RNA sequence: AGGGCACCACCAGGAGUGGAGCCUGCGGCUUAAUUUGACCAACACGGGAAACCUCACCCGGCCCGGACACGGACAGGAUUGACAGAUUGAUA
RNA sequence: CAGCCACCCGAGAUUGAGCAAUAACAGGUCUGUGAUGCCCUUAGAUGUCCGGGGCUGCACGCGCGCUACACUGACUGGCUCAGCGUGUGCCUACCCUACGCCGGCAGGCGCGGGUAACCCGUUGAACCCCAUUCGUGAUGGGGAUCGGGGAUUGCAAUUAUUCCCCAUGAACGAGGAAUUCCCAGUAAGUGCGGGUCAUAAGCUUGCGUUGAUUAAGUCCCUGCCCUU
């Protein structure tokens, strides 16, 4: 049928991997040809800023960072079956984008 | 269309502003935090949920209305 | 009239066109990733936003 | 402040219909987003709500850079009298 | 110190626009917004509608 | 002898339009005129023309005061009396032909030239 | 008096800084103003690379964005805005 | 005993950071804040906006730095290698750019891709490497100062925003007393990203690239700590 691409994005690696594993297990149970989770390079957003609110003291800096992890899953399935598979409980913090 | 970096930063900023607003609005009611689960469900954790709900849900309806108006959610 | 003069200086760019989305201050502003927050407000709200000190 | 009565009536009607009001704390915003079709300035919205707060008709909260206003019971009665609405008409917050 | 403008109050100004058969002495503004109700100012050298700033020189 | 700007006498300069003057001007003035003068500059030019017309024969025109320090000195402005604001005072400037192409501000200094006194306490 | 530790100490060294030109911050001087904080742990620090804005300083000019309460004036009009010509840096 | 030194095997036999106690300082910040007490001011305003100027002003002293004083070099060609990371935005105007054509250059015009492991991008980086000219001369070292012209950003470029072209061609020949940082992919050289940013790095925060001398010690100096 149609080729379905599921893009998962998260800041939490453990929850992202749990959701990906559950989706792949569901696809296997439905007996679908599923390409494994392709792992995009992790994005590291960085903000480096002075610690002090004023301009006084030793010039110390805070290095804040956020990590964004991305996964791709490919399926060959009908759209209804894909929606049913994606209808399973999704952990908070995981953003799912389905494309046909 | 918006990039993933901007999207995640924007979601964080929305949560930060929502938590600040609820902290100022519900401080006396035992407000402790907020969980946003995407309809978009917003869960307010409080020690005294009766005061959060108000008289027959009037206060919670007001909170929903102001949140929707400020953040541009569809009605 | 006063309607034509009031607030008529262009503010399409420069510091006078930007301010912290939290406190309206115009100094030490972070625009990266569209944060648009002054540095002190950012340090205040970084954990809520999702930035952590792994380092 | 000196405000056209149509602007004041539009602000009051929106406030009564919704039960709440939100503004951006920006005296230079040409149009309030929810009153753009009425050509009501954000400054007019801010000052009308300030007057209502001073008379005890709304409760005001301020977060980051936004005003939030809620209609009180005295405000409901006052606005009903001001707009000559039937007593059956109620703000949506009470209606739902 | 700069002095603020003080409006010169005119008593029964509308009485000066009509003469009683009726006669409208002041010219009416020929504009879509103003119409017949609004009257145009008769200055020493021009007609000036107050509402829409329409000016017809002599 | 007679004044010339880029080899053009003042009368020909007065005859020339803006598009012709742009080729004579330097790059900055040419870009300024290409982007165009605004209402304030046009009002200043109208004031200068009125002063020139109302000036009695064989007499300097009345001083026209302005804040426009970024006004380009056009040929038509030659001979005018302009009080250019320096932030505190309207310094009087008579426009000479050799001033063509400069900014009015260049002839109204905004600071007092420094005459140094004895160094203060410390200042090793 | 004795005993430890450290290249923000030394030893062995390397690269330097201090000298020059320039950039930049601070004091002083000057100024209508040259806004101001800070004197190892102040001085390319205030994320401070300021044409306007920023701006806090100096010169000049608009505006009220003085809620609300009380009293007064008011539909025989409380008040609002404005064309021209003067005026103004200005089509405030 | 605790442990220390050396060696084998081994990718590695001490990678680098973050976090960080009790108790304090009249340390800095009320100029980050719709944090805040009190005081001051509040319509001829210390509110607020608009216009102009200033914050940059120059006999002088001090601090962080950049570029150099050359041949272990400069110039002109040729050849050949990265990594971190950003990219079209609520208000919000402002993105990264391939390719084609015009121009000597800065640039201009057209036409596409990219909301990004997708396009810029195989990120043809600099130093370095291979040839060339120069020849110990304040010299083709150095590039301050200054004249003229051309573009771009911008509502506005004068007290030169930045950039380009021709020209001009200062001190400086290795730096007194004094003093800083540092031991391994480190110092130092070299360029590239991010922040600031309409215009934009001699700063800072990161990244790679080339890549050492010296030491494995001590309390002599400067400090800190402990015992009597
Ligand atoms: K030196
Ligand atoms: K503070
Ligand atoms: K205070
Ligand atoms: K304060
Ligand atoms: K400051
Ligand atoms: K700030
Ligand atoms: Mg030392
Ligand atoms: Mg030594
Ligand atoms: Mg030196
Ligand atoms: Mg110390
Ligand atoms: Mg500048
Ligand atoms: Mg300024
Ligand atoms: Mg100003
Ligand atoms: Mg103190
Ligand atoms: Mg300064
Ligand atoms: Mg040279
Ligand atoms: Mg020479
Ligand atoms: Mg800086
Ligand atoms: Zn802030
Ligand atoms: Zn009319």
């Amino acid at each position: 049928i149609h080729r379905i691409r599921i893009t998962l994005t998260s800041r939490n690696v453990k929850s992202l991997e749990k959701v990906c594993a559950d989706l792949i297990r569901g696809a296997k149970e439905k007996n679908l040809k599923v390409k494994g989770p392709v792992r995009m390079p992790t994005k590291t957003l960085r903000i480096t800023t002075r610690k002090t609110p004023c301009g006084e003291g030793s010039k110390t800096w805070d290095r804040f960072q956020m990590r964004i992890h991305k996964r791709l899953i490919d399926l060959h399935s009908p759209s209804e079956i894909v929606k049913q598979i994606t209808s399973i409980s999704i952990e908070p913090g995981v953003e799912v984008e389905v494309t046909i | 269309q918006i990039s993933k970096k901007r999207k995640f930063v924007a979601d964080g900023i929305f949560k930060a502003e929502l938590n600040e607003f609820l902290t100022r609005e519900l401080a006396e009611d035992g407000y402790s935090g907020v969980e946003v689960r995407v309809r978009t469900e917003i869960i307010i954790l409080a020690t005294r949920t009766q005061n959060v709900l108000g008289e027959k849900g009037r206060r919670i309806r007001e909170l929903t209305a102001v949140v929707q108006k400020r953040f541009g959610f569809p009605e | 009239g006063h309607q034509q003069l009031y607030w008529s200086h262009p503010r399409k760019f420069g510091q006078g066109s930007r301010s912290c989305r939290v406190c309206s201050n115009r100094h030490g502003l972070i625009r990266k990733y569209g944060l648009n927050m002054c540095r002190q407000c950012f340090r205040q709200y970084a954990k809520d936003i999702g930035f952590i000190k792994l380092d | 402040m000196l405000m056209p009565k149509k602007n004041r009536i539009a602000i009051y009607e929106l406030l009564f219909k919704e039960g709440v009001m939100v503004a951006k704390k920006d005296v230079h915003m040409p149009k309030h987003p929810e009153l753009a079709d009425k050509n009501v300035p954000n400054l007019h919205v801010m000052k009308a709500m300030q007057s209502l707060k001073s008379r005890g008709y709304v409760k005001e909260q301020f977060a980051w850079r936004h005003f939030y206003w809620y209609l009180t019971n005295e405000g409901i009665q006052y606005l009903r009298d001001y707009l000559h609405l039937p007593p059956e008409i109620v703000p949506a917050t009470l209606r739902r | 110190k700069k002095n603020k403008h003080k409006r010169k109050k005119v008593k029964l100004a509308v009485l000066k626009y009509y003469k009683v058969k009726i006669s409208r002495l002041r010219r009416e503004c020929p504009s879509d917004e103003c119409g017949a109700g609004v009257f145009m100012a008769s200055h020493f050298d021009r007609h000036y509608c107050g509402k829409c700033c329409l000016t017809y020189c002599f | 002898r007679k004044f010339t700007y880029r080899g053009v006498d003042l009368d020909q300069l007065l005859d020339m339009s803006y598009e012709q003057l742009m080729q004579l001007y330097s790059a900055r003035q040419r870009r300024r005129l290409n982007r165009g003068l605004r209402r304030k500059q046009h009002s200043l030019l109208k004031r200068l023309r009125k002063a020139k017309k109302e000036a009695p024969p064989m007499e300097k025109p009345e001083v026209v005061k302005t804040h426009l320090r970024d006004m380009i000195i056009l040929p038509e402005m030659v001979g005018s009396m302009v009080g250019v604001y320096n932030g505190k005072t309207f310094n009087q400037v008579e426009i000479k032909p050799e001033m063509i192409g400069h900014y009015l501000g260049e002839f109204s200094i905004t600071y007092k030239p420094v005459k140094h006194g004895r160094p203060g306490i410390g200042a090793t």
